[PDB]
């Protein structure tokens, strides 16, 4: 008798590529990838996420927060990964603000850049001794306090001159110190109030237009204020003005100090955000549904199965299948034999 | 493969092989009985996992978004750094494309190898009786049926089950 | 190679082996012939082309400027840009590199395979009054002058035409 | 006799790199790569390459078509590719232009950097509602329009002041509204007449500096205008003027509105640049000649042969050659051996 | 007797990963990675290294160099490799400057990403012909010269208003030429300088603040400056003065004019960086002691013996080892065997 | 490997074979001899060498910082630049481990194949007159010891020593 050694026939609708013999059928495969499918997004496994900056703080959105609108300052805790669901963030009270005039509406998502933020305890700046001269500070019905009374944003003053103090003034010059501890950056909020022209003699001596000029890290930006004709209010407290202020931001790197020259209408900076860390950052969407191994920007939550993935390849952070071109698949099997007669 | 088909093996295959992917086939007055090896089909799995495993270990690092750059202030950045994750994904992709490509290479490739070391297993047992054809098969001088040939593809064969001589081990 | 060195394998080659890059030689009294196999030829040709269209199927994303950084103002983030291409260009390069050493290891590696499968068509060929000697040759009872050599590529050699036996096809 | 397995010796001039065995001496190789030659550029194949912004706009380089000189007025057809041809885009006629003191000489490379580019069909200002007083529309024969009447740049409206308000203004502020189709950016074209002291009160009433100030997307830019003494005038009609103009470009994302503020002399943007999508540009020459699989910086149009290239690496569009350091080889023969002796 | 073919067995500590037998022990590898230990910083072998920008400049700090402080003038000699051994340079003489107003500090950063650096020979602006009265030049004797009278940054000139000419001005505008060579990039360095209400008057005959605007490739900044209660004096010569210079730095690309809009105070741009090729830079300390094949941002000067390393990844310039996540090792030697039974 | 494995060669090793990784053992009266085979030893040495000054070949781009950008000022950009190195070591670093790991496949995979030309050299040193076994084993006529088994290692092996016939060599 003749004895010999052979290989298998069976159905083979499997394909792979080899190097060396072009695409072969296989008895079987392993698939190496999934296409994944939307879900919502959730909180990633082994890491608190952050979604809204301050979560406690009910009818606050995160740029009310970032302002430091009253009722609107609470626990704010660190979080090594961030959502960004607001591309272009908006305010839910307080006095009205022309934001686009600004960068200012990006604040919130610049802050949740960092693993900690905390907003600062004492002033920035001295209202009391701020030049331009005396000074006193006001408040509005837009803007109620802890307590009810009117207020305004804990990150500016809105300073007033004095009955002595209605004049129109030069630019003067303030320098922002730098108050943060050791690593953080300094965040300064800041900007300037205008009005019609009848209200802004009552309140400043002065109708005509005011101007203003930031300076930090190399970067001046220029400012020249308008008097009344103004765009409608939005995105504030809903009671009706006749004025509008414009609000900034100022960056300041760890021992460096910002300057702002300014007329009148000018909103001192006061408390200041301290940050420090960095948060790793996707775009997502709230509420945030139990848990998952990876953060999507297409699939939201997804759990880790198959090494890799195809589909929509988009940022993802932690424990992620890789992207790839095609399906590809794991010869699990022999390649294909007609069967012998 | 290449090895096999200028070494005269058959190019076909057994669809009665069905407890395995390699195994042996026997000729003679009885028909063709066929047996698959497990030991041979093993291995050839064994491999393969450890190689799953292999590619299964990779870890890149993830992509997210800058925490400087900010929408609308920051447009042309940000269209740079859609850029560097864009080529990343691209790049990866194309490194694992090459590192299947081997894998499947190398699975498919050895499947003559396997026939060769069964042939090693066959001719010890077979004993220095048998002849060697060299095109994976041997003559021997005994009868080898489906019963036969279980006890070859299981190890268990003796050659002095037909009182013929065997390499003692 | 490093089987072959081992092996006791002819190191040096036959400059008459024109019509392949794999073959036979015969030494006796007609001196030495030389044939090629066609077989092993084409076979370590196509093994190179199926290699080549693999190669030449990797993809990888262009290289263009971008959309929105413009010159003088956006210089900065053009150097990076720059920095991004260069790296880019770099590190496929070194990838590509990577799969063409690969496959040349490969195909060089392939020789003595060749040639320890040309051995199983000698060897059936030539029947079992041959001797195989282990270094690649058989010695035969029978002379084997070129005219016998290129029965043996062509695959037609017969033991029966010296009466010599032969493996029963 | 001894039959044996042999291997061919042949000529063996051709070297490849081997992991275990070093490089190695081989009887034939497939080359892999080749170093392309510097052609004329040429049409991507299956793509409709951009040149000129405007085919159709004789005579008018690509800054005078975005500028909106007179006579200059065309389709612009979309193009996924184009070509950047201008490093720094000049102009050839109409008014005398200050180009090198603002960033406005890129604005038709920022265009073509978009698939679709469209002029918009209405003005984005009504000058006779702009404020500043009452405005007449002045013209020049530098810009002389498609019946040879005077006209000027259609992008902007040069806005004077009636005879019976020849006077300085305070910095008014205007909004330019977004007026473009959904997901379309909006460049909006601005600037500022500027003339020697004679001139100035002539037609504004004022020969102190005018100031102007932009905003748009956090980006605040500020120019003081000059008075007399200025360079000699270049890339424009020819006819001799003593005053310049100064031009400015300004992005506005979609839905967003940008401000302007501004005093005498001032260039109010009309038809504004509505843009969608996205180009696929890189530096090139004209004209382009036939078609080529590849578009590549260096060496313009080629056709894709082998799948590699040795050479200058640069940016490149298509479908390409992969660009290597080495020129490789894929072997396709055997290693060298010596005739057996 | 019974001949075979065996393989060793030997005490087999290292452990290798494969593709198809996982994690397996053996009896010898080749290490192909080290951990580098942090060492002094030195001079790249085969390429002259720089540090401080003036090597013969004594007593000299690089921004005391790029401003062209008094006896700070000398030889800069090109490198194609260059340490960043100062995050936020400082001076260390003349003039009292207010650094964190402007991006000025990174001037000598700027400066070491070039080959070739070398300062004007002629002004850039003639002091007697520019625009604003008649000007004598000031000096002072923060800034003594080599013969120890007194002077004043050579890169600018303190233009001071002659005693008929003590009145306040409108915005001027200079334009600063480009004079530097074929290919060189132009740093031009300007600024102003303030001081109290009386000093303000008795040297300009202008005791409000002036205000500058600079434009060059479609950058602007502009600046108001501050009339007395300047922050304290620091990085000076240390004699003591009531007046502060605020300096910056204006790029101008080849052929590229830029202007210089202002009023009192202004510090008239002189000599000029011109500056060409690229310098590869990384940060590290000084002095560079002795050779290294590799300079690395964390380790220092490091010698290259395995071809990978692993550690601290981090910025290096030279003939480097390749990082790697984990410490490679190649086999020689077989695969663990136990002992034959 | 996973040859040997199927094939049956002995899946333990050899302590006594300490000149080099691979050679023969003898199996009688006397014993067990071991002998290592240099040539196979060498050849597998040589391999490794090579494919250590391949691995030592790689060169990538330097990531030096970049010129224009200046801190504080360009901060932003500053931080991409960061990422693109970060991604570069990234790559590159899995790439590497993906040549290290081929390279070690291949040399461990590599053992059996050796033993496989081992066989070849045995065989035609013992002549026509031994019998392969299959499982890298012979079966010779004659007495083979610890001296005998040296030879054969050193390819001096004559079968004419035992007056046994011989493959008359070239
Ligand atoms: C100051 C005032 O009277 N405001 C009320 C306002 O009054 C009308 C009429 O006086 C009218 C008469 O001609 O003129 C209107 O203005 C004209 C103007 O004459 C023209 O020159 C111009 O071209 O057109 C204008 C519009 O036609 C003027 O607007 O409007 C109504 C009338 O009853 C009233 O709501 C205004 O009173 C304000 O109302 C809000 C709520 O809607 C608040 O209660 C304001 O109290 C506060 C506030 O909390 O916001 C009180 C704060 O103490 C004060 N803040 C500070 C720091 O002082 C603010 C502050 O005045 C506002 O921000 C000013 O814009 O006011 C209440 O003043
Ligand atoms: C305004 C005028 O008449 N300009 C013509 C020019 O006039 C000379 C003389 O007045 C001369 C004697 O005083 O002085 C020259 O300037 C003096 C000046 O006194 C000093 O301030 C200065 O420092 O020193 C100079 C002397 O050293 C002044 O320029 O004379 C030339 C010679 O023929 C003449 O071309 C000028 O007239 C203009 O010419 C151009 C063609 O070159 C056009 O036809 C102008 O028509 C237009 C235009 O089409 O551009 C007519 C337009 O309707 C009008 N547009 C608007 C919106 O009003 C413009 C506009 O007035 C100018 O562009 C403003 O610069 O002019 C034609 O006016
Ligand atoms: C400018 C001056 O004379 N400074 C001297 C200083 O003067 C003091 C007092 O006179 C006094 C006046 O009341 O108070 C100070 O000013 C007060 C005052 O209430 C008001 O004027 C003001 O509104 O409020 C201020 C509140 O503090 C006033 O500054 O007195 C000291 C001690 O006596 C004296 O050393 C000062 O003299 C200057 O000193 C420096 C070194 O300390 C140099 O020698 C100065 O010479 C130079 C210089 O080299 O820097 C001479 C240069 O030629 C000259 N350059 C030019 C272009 O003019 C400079 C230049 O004036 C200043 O540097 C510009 O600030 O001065 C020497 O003048
Ligand atoms: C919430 O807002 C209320 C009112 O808007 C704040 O209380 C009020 O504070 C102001 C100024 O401190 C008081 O006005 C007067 O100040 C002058 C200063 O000279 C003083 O002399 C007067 O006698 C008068 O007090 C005002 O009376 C006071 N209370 C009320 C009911 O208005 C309150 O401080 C805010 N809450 C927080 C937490 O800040
Ligand atoms: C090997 O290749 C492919 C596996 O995809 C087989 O071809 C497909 O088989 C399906 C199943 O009936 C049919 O739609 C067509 O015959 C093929 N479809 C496509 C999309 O290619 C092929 O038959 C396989 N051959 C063997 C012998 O198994
Ligand atoms: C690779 O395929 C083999 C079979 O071809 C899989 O092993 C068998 O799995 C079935 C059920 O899944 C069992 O009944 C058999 O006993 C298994 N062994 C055999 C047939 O020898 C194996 O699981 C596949 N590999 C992977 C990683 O999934
Ligand atoms: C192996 O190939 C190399 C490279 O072509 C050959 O060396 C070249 O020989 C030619 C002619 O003798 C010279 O003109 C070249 O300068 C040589 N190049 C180098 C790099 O040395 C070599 O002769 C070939 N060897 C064999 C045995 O064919
Ligand atoms: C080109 O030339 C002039 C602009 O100088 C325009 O002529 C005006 O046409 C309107 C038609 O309603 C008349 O009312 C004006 O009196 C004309 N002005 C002059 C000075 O002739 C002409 O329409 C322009 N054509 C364009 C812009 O297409
Ligand atoms: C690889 O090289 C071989 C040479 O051995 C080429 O084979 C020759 O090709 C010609 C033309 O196609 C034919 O006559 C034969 O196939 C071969 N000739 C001889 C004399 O052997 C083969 O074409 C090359 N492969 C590629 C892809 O270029
Ligand atoms: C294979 O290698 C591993 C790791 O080098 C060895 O395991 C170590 O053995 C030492 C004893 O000298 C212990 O101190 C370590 O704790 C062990 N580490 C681990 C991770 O196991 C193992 O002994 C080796 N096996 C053989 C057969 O040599
Ligand atoms: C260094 O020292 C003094 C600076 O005061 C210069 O010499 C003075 O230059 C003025 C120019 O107005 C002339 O009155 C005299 O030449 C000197 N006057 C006094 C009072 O010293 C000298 O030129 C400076 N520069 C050098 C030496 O290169
Ligand atoms: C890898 O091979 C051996 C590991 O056993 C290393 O040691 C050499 O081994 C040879 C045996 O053929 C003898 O020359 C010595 O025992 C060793 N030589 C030296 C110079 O040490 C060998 O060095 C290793 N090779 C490399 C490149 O690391
Ligand atoms: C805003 O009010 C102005 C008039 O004050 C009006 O023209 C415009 O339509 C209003 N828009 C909105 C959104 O209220
Ligand atoms: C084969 O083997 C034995 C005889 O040697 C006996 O079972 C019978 O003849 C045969 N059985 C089968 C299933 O072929
Ligand atoms: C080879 O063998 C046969 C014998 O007839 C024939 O082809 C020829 O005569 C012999 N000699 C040669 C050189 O072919």
């Amino acid at each position: 008798d003749r004895i010999c050694t052979g290989i298998t026939s069976s159905n083979s609708p499997h394909v792979v590529k080899t190097a060396t013999q072009g695409e072969v059928n296989v008895t079987g495969v392993i698939p190496l990838t999934t296409t994944p499918t939307r879900s919502h997004f959730a909180n990633l496994k082994g890491t608190q996420t952050r979604g809204k900056l301050c979560p406690n703080c009910f009818n606050c959105t995160d740029l009310d927060v970032a302002l430091g609108r009253p009722k609107c300052m609470g626990n704010i805790p660190s979080a090594k990964v961030s959502i960004l669901h607001e591309v272009k963030p908006v305010t839910s009270g307080c006095y009205p603000i022309m934001h686009d005039r600004t960068k200012i509406r990006q604040l919130p998502n610049l802050l949740r850049g960092y693993e900690n933020i905390r907003l600062s305890t004492s002033n920035v700046i001295n209202t009391e001794t701020a030049p331009g001269g005396p000074y006193k500070v006001g408040t509005s019905g837009s803007c109620p306090n802890v307590t009810n009374g009117n207020g305004f944003f804990n990150t500016m003053a809105w300073v007033i001159p004095k009955d002595n103090n209605k004049i129109a003034i030069n630019p003067v010059t303030v320098e922002v110190p730098y108050i943060c501890s050791e690593g953080e950056d300094q965040i300064t909020v800041w900007g300037f109030h205008s009005d019609d022209k009848t209200q802004m003699e009552r309140l400043y001596g002065d109708s005509n237009p005011q101007k203003f000029t930031s300076s930090a890290n190399g970067v001046t930006t220029h400012y020249v204020s308008q008097i009344g004709g103004f765009p409608n209010q939005t995105e504030d407290e809903g009671l009706k003005q006749s004025g509008r202020i414009v609000v900034d931001y100022m960056v300041q790197k760890p021992g460096k100090t910002g300057t702002i020259v300014y007329q009148r209408g000018i909103l001192l900076p006061q408390k200041v955000w301290c940050a420090s860390g960095r948060s790793k950052v996707i775009k997502g969407s709230l509420p945030l549904i139990g848990e998952a191994d990876c953060l999507h920007e297409k699939y939201g939550g997804l759990n880790k199965s198959k090494p890799y993935y195809t589909g929509e390849h988009a940022k993802a952070i932690g424990n992620c299948p890789i992207w790839v071109k095609t399906p590809l698949k794991l010869a699990n099997g022999t390649k294909y034999r007609p069967p012998a007669k | 493969g290449f090895f096999g088909a200028i070494a005269g093996f058959l190019e076909g295959g057994w669809e009665g092989m069905i407890a395995g992917w390699h195994g042996y086939t026997s000729h003679g007055a009885h028909g063709v009985a066929v047996a698959a090896d497990l030991k041979s089909t093993q291995e050839a799995i064994n491999k393969i996992t450890k190689n799953l495993n292999s590619l299964s270990e990779l870890e890149v690092k993830n992509l997210q978004r800058l925490s400087g750059a900010m929408n609308e202030l920051h447009d042309e950045i940000l269209e740079l750094d859609e850029k560097v994750d864009d080529l990343r994904a691209d790049t990866i992709s194309s490194q694992i494309e090459l590192a299947v490509l081997l894998s499947n290479e190398g699975i498919i490739n050895s499947e003559d190898e396997h026939l060769l070391a069964l042939e090693r297993k066959l001719k010890k047992m077979l004993g220095p009786s048998a002849v060697e054809i060299g095109n994976g098969c041997f003559e021997t001088k005994h009868k080898c049926n489906q019963t036969c040939l279980d006890r070859i593809a299981a190890g268990t064969f003796n050659a002095g089950d037909f009182s013929l001589p065997t390499f003692d081990s």
